């Protein structure tokens, strides 16, 4: 009679407490190590990518950014890292990382045309270009604020209204323009000490431009500080100007509410479709830990920080 | 054994998840404990994680053996 | 997805008087459909756009409003050469803008 | 703009359709989608697919799998393949262009094509 | 000799590593579960509970919430969520959520009448009413503050100071006015481009209203902004006022220091005598753990977030 | 073996005590990482908990088992 | 085994070091959570640390005297 | 044949799960509870040390502190609790936790002297003296700025501009004056509603003083704000004042980056060459388990909080 | 303010005591606390207990766990019940009014009633 | 808990000249006293409700200040009407509450 | 101002030395830094070391384990101290000032001594 | 550390015409270098303690520039009192202040 261990070949180890190369027959793991490379659709619906526009120049209309205006429904956001279109004047805009982190519960967005052109009083608009955003080598400008500038030396106080109706919670967006002397203030403007006021339900306003000496960027001595607000259903908003100002003509209308995620990766596009995904690329796999990135979007698995995991069984 | 698999993803299934963030220069401080946060808890985690591979593993063999030697009994009365 | 669907099939009119034309949506759309007109032998042409614009088409002889799930095409005149076949479309969502029944207006 | 449908008629079944819109006049040098419009009986009108000129793509979700988009810079020349003519219901198809963002850059399709027929 | 195991009876089961469900006879349980679900006193000394007043109601002396102008020894805060006689003045206290972290470490309130109502020699006091809330059907103010409006159309630069001869430290509340318009303003105060300044050697402040429209909340145009400050021992303060300004009439006096918690519920108030309390009822046990929630009061045991704990020692 | 069940407490005795904060409508990135802070300690000591439980029980079994078997060894040589 | 107790630093190199922060008068809440990041972290530190030298002191002990009782089978059989 | 256990003596025993108290024949140790209980040079570089300055006092160039008007390559910084030698002038430098921060990684100093005390044509300096800073008993001022005063009944606006043409970055400081009352003002300066701008990259600031009562500290009733900026290479700065304007003289320029530390302790000066440092002694010891105080700096090993640590080994 | 006061007498000790006041030429629901004292030889003046018109009460620490105060508000009425007759020292009861708002609200007891004596 | 205890036990006094009375209590109770007197036969009144400030009667004969624990009543001039008892309350705290001792004045 | 050196000699193997700078015209309270400098043939002049009045002092990293500086403000002295002799070479010692804060504090050593020369 | 040297050992140069020495170190040091004079028997006098500024010594005659590492000394015209031992030294970082080697100039 003849009993005892069940033999077997092998060709792997394992690690233990005591040891650290144990070999082992049934070596089970359970990290998950190769990835495909490429973005590629989520659930069936295509995410947002860009390609040097960013989300100041996505949302402010950049006269380069053009090609993205009416976004359909979308999965995430990924935006190239460091981008290049931006904001091509050098402005600045009031708490941007607040807007970021509102931006990443929406999954939907419409644009709706609040104040008409049409509806501008005798003030001139016409005059609002710019050459630090050249269009096909010519002057432009932004394609979602209107620049407001005096008409026959002329500037009647601005005393715009208005009223939400529908079931929806607006989003609004305008600026302050700081000028560099005095001169440049009197000829574009009328008046000197110029201010703006906001008035709502929940929150006030009263600001002034600042007006100094400054280095050059982009051979130019002019700011524009922009500001942004949220307005809830059943309220009322009013403006009111005494010179400088940066009028708004589109808002922004959510429609729909979920997760999604900002994105800082690096690669190009392909045709897909999967469940997760990371900064540099998808996952298609069922083992219950990975080490590429931390910072993953979808029922990913969970993430460590090691090299070597092993649950192995059997004998030896 | 396959049980003794998923007791782990069962275990594990609360597991801290990060949310990143864009604290501007400024505010350089309080960002500051942001990213020690992340250096802290993934830490932890990740030695958890492995400390219990080591028993489990250790017990996956032990038990195992167990086993025969007491299947040898059970045909040596 | 969203789906289009009119009801009225054939229409018999004399010209000079007042005619409508329905467009029954499936889901809330907002104000996002657009309508085309066909000539025989011819390319549409474009008549309405977004819901409440006249942007495009022949000004002060047609007309279209509408909102939730429900459209409608007034006119109040129409002459010899505007007897067509008429179709509704929604652009609220993409990819699949899908476009709706034809329906025929007549002598 | 003089927008012209250059097809070659193909019948053989179980082929690959390819049509090539060309444009004259005007050139790939602005914000536009142009896009592709089928017509045929008992269904109406449906809708291709639409591409930019920087290289993004939108398809029908029906024939995504089977249809693919190119387009030439060189003479621009944007064309259309079809790697299956079985499912082809000799529909007539045209190229047709939308609107620019002077007029809010609504998917509507402005201009349009004289047309051209294929059959199986 | 018959010797071995000593089988038993059993009735529940425990859990382990390897298994689910294993019968245990001597099941010793460490986890409480129950709850008496009822307010009562801690350590023999009445907790103050507010029915529907907030914080802010309470220490600015609402109209409607008379009951707490006097008020003795507590040991903590019962506050019922979102309550309507909050603010009936559509105003806005600053730093709201520094001060309610104030009082986590008071046990003891002692009102001072620092400056009589006859410390103001001709500046008119009797016209400070507002129908926002009323009492018994009839215009009202707050019970803590003095609204100085113009008397016999005119208005002296208010000038005061105070010296903190107490042995302690104290607590000044006050207020900046922002009336609807310029109409309104000439017609209650004498002068415009009011201003007020504070100094207190430790801080400096210069402040003026804020005139704009604004939309109509509870049948009201103006506003109201309160500030608020403590004040050492041995020290000195000083206000001026050439306008708009929110006396203070009475200040409030530490004399005690301790522990306490802010506690939201919803639950009533019933005679007992216990030694820990939870914001949904209280506990007499003695066991180490406990899930019913993580927030407590008192020597409580410790929270976790399971459902099942067992220490049970014996056989099978 | 009751002393060890009330040295239990002496094991744990220091835990993290969570006290409530509050944060107005226009701060809510420093909300979010006090709200991850409260998750992610409760996770981790009722992690703690749950495992040194489970190891206990399995050891006070051992013991129980194998104070019986040497007793009857002794008795039996 | 002294390699062992050497090797026992590798479990644990990377742990959590605290940073001095000077926060003034007018930000109690976010010092608050400051102080709470280091009383949390030491004692879960601290309590690792003492519960993997009890386990290894265990270990370390039943090797010992299984190691001598290994021999003893050796000559007895 | 007799053989069995090695027994052996041992003198101190151990804890375990299952005991309190179980001797031990090699009781081997790892806590570390020994301190020399000196400061001691680092890596033979001599650490930095202050006795009663500040380390406002020193940047601003106290005039108690002439000890270090220049000053060599250090390792760490070491400075005394509740200063005594504070700023003598009752001011307050903004954001000084910040600065406070930033001074943790830098490991060199150079001062520049970037504005000649000759650059000022026409503008009295030699009557910026104080009281509240005497020196041999007689009055002076900072020897870091230069406070400007109206020289024969005049002032006329300042305007400067500096341009960083060496390849490193400076670090600037400057000043505004609170005055105490209108004609203490218009003593010393010329005009009222005085101002000051910054002008510069990523940044703008507009300022003007506030003049109010206040109590009696050290003698004074009036206060200095300062504030303070980074350059970077190839950038430009613009100042401009039309009154109060606390000018600077010296800038800072930084030259090594590396680590370092601030520690707050009392103790005297010793000769030594440490590996390790903490704020109660020095370290010579080789174990990774230490208590005496979590904060540390250099390699030293880690830190706990409890008082017995035993890994020790053998029978018994 | 008369504020009356009424009582049987109850002499039967180990039994009920209830004494009731009685509000005329004012009404409840002012801010207001009232208030019951008992005056005895050998003791001075014990205060019992108050009672807002909320529902609010504050008992003396002696006999809290025996008395209660209730409040009805049909036609302005409180009354004070006590569980042991036998742990009265018959003294002379009294209820009494406190200060309004005007006077800041103070732990005092401005206007009095009538009195009347209780016998064991 | 805070105790009250007088310790004069009775003063003669003719009428029109002065007498003094005293308070003192077993800890620190702030501003926060009051002083009570009954006639023979109803009611007692209201005379002192805070440390410093008068509360009813007329106020050209009585008077009453203190601070600490210690607090003491001075009157002017008294007459054939002013002899009575008189309590000494504190109203710093008021779980509980208790009254002072018995005070006769006399001639 | 005044700085004399009084140089004792000390001319003896394995022995030490000392020097007693000392200051007239003035007192040692005052913000400069006193220094001593050597110098010999072949290798030029050394800076030996230097001290201030509130009792700080800078070193030779050569002989920082065998040279020690000392103060007495009771009349203004300062002194040397090297244990060995076979570390001084016959070299030539002198004792100097530095600047003062109004030129801005730099480390040039303006004025200087007499001089005075020791040998072994 | 930081050390210096010069390459030029002796130079014949008589009163009334120009003479250049230059100063080369071993890495930046900003600008920070000092110069001495020693005629035998004097102490040496200071004549250059910044890399670009003058307040020792007699000025207008003498005069010394340099950066990054390398320094040079120009004078106008020199006299008979002029010739003597010129020494090199950096002050950027202490403590090893060394000088530099010896140079002179001859008739």
């Amino acid at each position: 009679i003849c009993i005892g261990y069940h033999a077997n070949n092998s060709t792997e180890q394992v690690d233990t407490i005591m040891e650290k190369n144990v070999t082992v027959t049934h070596a089970q793991d359970i990290l998950e190590k190769t990835h495909n490379g490429k973005l590629c659709d989520l659930n069936g619906v295509k995410p947002l990518i860009l390609k040097d526009c960013s989300v100041a120049g996505w949302l402010l209309g950049n006269p380069m950014c053009d090609e993205f205006i009416r976004v359909p429904e979308w999965s995430y956001i990924v935006e190239r890292a460091n981008p290049a279109n931006d904001l091509c004047f050098p402005g600045s805009l009031n708490d941007y990382e607040e807007l970021k982190h509102m931006l990443s519960r929406i999954n939907h967005f419409e644009k709706i045309q609040i104040i008409p052109k049409s509806s501008w009083p005798n003030h001139e608009t016409s005059l609002g270009v710019s050459a630090a955003c050249p269009y096909q080598g010519a002057p432009s400008f932004f394609r979602n604020v209107v620049w407001l500038i005096k008409k026959n030396d002329a500037y009647p106080t601005i005393k715009i209204s208005y009223n939400n109706t529908n079931r929806e919670d607006l989003l609004i967006l305008w600026g302050i323009h700081h000028s560099n002397n005095a001169e440049e203030q009197t000829n574009l403007y009328k008046n000197p000490i110029t201010y703006i006021s906001v008035g709502t339900s929940t929150l006030n306003q009263r600001l002034a431009p600042k007006i100094a000496t400054r280095s050059q960027v982009n051979g130019q001595r002019g700011r524009m500080d922009f500001f942004w607000t949220i307005l809830k259903p059943d309220d009322a908003i009013h403006f009111e100007s005494n010179g400088n100002f940066i009028a708004p003509e589109y808002a922004y209308k959510i429609v729909k509410k979920g997760d999604s995620t900002i994105m800082k990766s690096g690669v190009e596009y392909g045709h897909c479709n999967t469940k997760c995904q990371t900064p540099v690329g998808a996952i298609n796999s069922s083992m219950p830990f990975h080490n590429i990135h931390p910072l993953t979007i979808g029922e990913c698995p969970k993430y460590v920080k090691s090299n070597k995991l092993v649950l192995a069984t059997g004998l030896r | 054994v396959t049980n003794k698999v998923n007791s782990i993803i069962d275990k594990m299934n609360t597991q801290f998840e990060a949310v990143g963030r864009e604290f501007n220069n400024l505010e350089r401080r309080i960002e500051n404990l942001n990213k020690k946060m992340e250096d802290g808890f993934l830490d932890v985690w990740t030695y958890n994680a492995e400390l219990l591979v080591l028993m489990e593993n250790e017990r996956t063999l032990d038990f195992h053996d167990s086993n025969v030697k007491n299947l040898y009994d059970k045909v040596r009365l | 997805e969203i789906v289009m669907t009119q009801s009225p099939a054939t229409l018999s009119v004399s010209p000079g008087e007042r005619v409508t034309l329905s467009c029954r949506a499936s889901q809330s759309v907002g104000s996002s459909l657009a309508w085309y007109q066909q000539k025989p032998g011819q390319a549409p042409r474009l008549l309405i756009y977004a819901a409440s614009t006249r942007a495009t088409g022949i000004p002060a002889r047609f007309s279209g409003s509408g909102s939730g799930t429900e459209f409608t095409l007034t006119i109040s005149s129409l002459q010899s050469e505007d007897f067509a076949v008429y179709y509704c479309q929604q652009h609220y969502n993409w990819p699949p803008l899908t476009f709706g029944g034809g329906t025929k207006v007549e002598i | 703009m003089q927008l012209q449908e250059s097809g070659p008629g193909l019948v053989k079944p179980s082929g690959t359709l390819s049509l090539t819109c060309a444009v004259s006049g005007g050139s790939i040098s602005n914000s536009h989608w142009w896009s592709w419009v089928r017509q045929s009986p008992g269904k109406g009108l449906e809708w291709i697919g639409e591409i930019y000129h920087s290289g993004s793509t939108y398809y029908n979700p029906s024939l995504k799998s089977r249809l693919t988009i190119s387009v030439d810079k060189s003479k621009n020349q944007f064309s259309l393949k079809l790697t299956s003519v079985t499912a082809a219901d000799t529909a007539v198809y045209f190229c047709a262009r939308g609107l620019g963002w002077e007029q809010g850059g609504y998917r509507a399709f402005d201009m349009w094509g004289q047309g051209t027929t294929v059959t199986v």
